[PDB]
């Protein structure tokens, strides 16, 4: 299964930021990231573990070892807001983290 | 498409037409949405083997099947409850699913 921690995430502009999760066995790199954007359906962003699949910025890089991976954000720009979501492709079934919203801290 | 309103326990049966793509080359997998932003597995189908399978949470009420030919993924609700409510997805799965559902809302009421 897996834990995604911070629930919020308050950044401003061009500030760096990153979400983790951690499983409950090891999982080999075989996690993704999702970013649902508002009113949009979940898209994606970096599989297994790093792969950053085509179309997305490198401002976004993952990581991770043994149980615990994490996405980060070189530098936030305003569209990257919404909700990021781990994802494991370990064992069956998929699961999914609970969800980091970013917000935007503006003035 | 399938969504809509249902009472507990009704039956309904979602679909998701595949384009663009060589169908059986991937795997499709049902992800629903609850309103409290939630994101969850429903099942996961093999369409040239026909193969299925499902966390407790639906074992036994849910049934995910396809067509390589009419390119169509489904998935059968049945004995609906209150909290299957939620937007469903579905997703076209090599190593992840990278396209490509816009949803489908089912309510139970």
């Amino acid at each position: 299964l897996m834990t995604q921690i911070p629930p919020s995430l308050s950044a401003s502009l061009g500030d760096k930021v990153t979400i983790t999760c951690q499983a409950s066995q090891n999982i080999n790199k075989y996690i993704a990231w999702y970013q649902q954007k508002p009113g949009k359906v979940p898209g994606l962003l970096i599989h297994y573990t790093s792969t950053l699949v085509s179309g997305i910025p490198s401002r976004f890089s993952g990581s991770g070892s043994g149980r615990d991976y994490s996405f980060s954000i070189s530098n936030v720009e305003s569209e990257d807001i919404a909700s990021y979501y781990c994802l494991q492709y370990d064992s069956s079934p998929r699961t999914f983290g609970g969800g980091t919203k970013l917000e935007l801290k503006r003035a | 498409s399938g969504a809509e309103l249902a009472k507990p326990g009704s039956s309904v049966k979602i679909s998701c037409k595949a384009s663009g793509y060589t169908f059986t080359n991937y795997y499709i997998s049902w992800i629903k949405q609850t309103t409290g932003q939630g994101l969850e597995y429903v099942g996961y189908i093999s369409t040239g083997s026909g193969g299925t399978n499902y966390n407790e949470k639906f074992k036994g009420k849910a049934t995910l099947t396809v067509d390589k030919s009419s390119s169509t993924t489904f998935m059968q609700l049945s004995s609906l409850t209150p909290d299957d409510s939620a937007v469903y997805y579905c997703a076209r799965g090599d190593w992840n699913f990278d396209f490509w559902g816009p949803g489908t809302m089912v309510t139970v009421s």
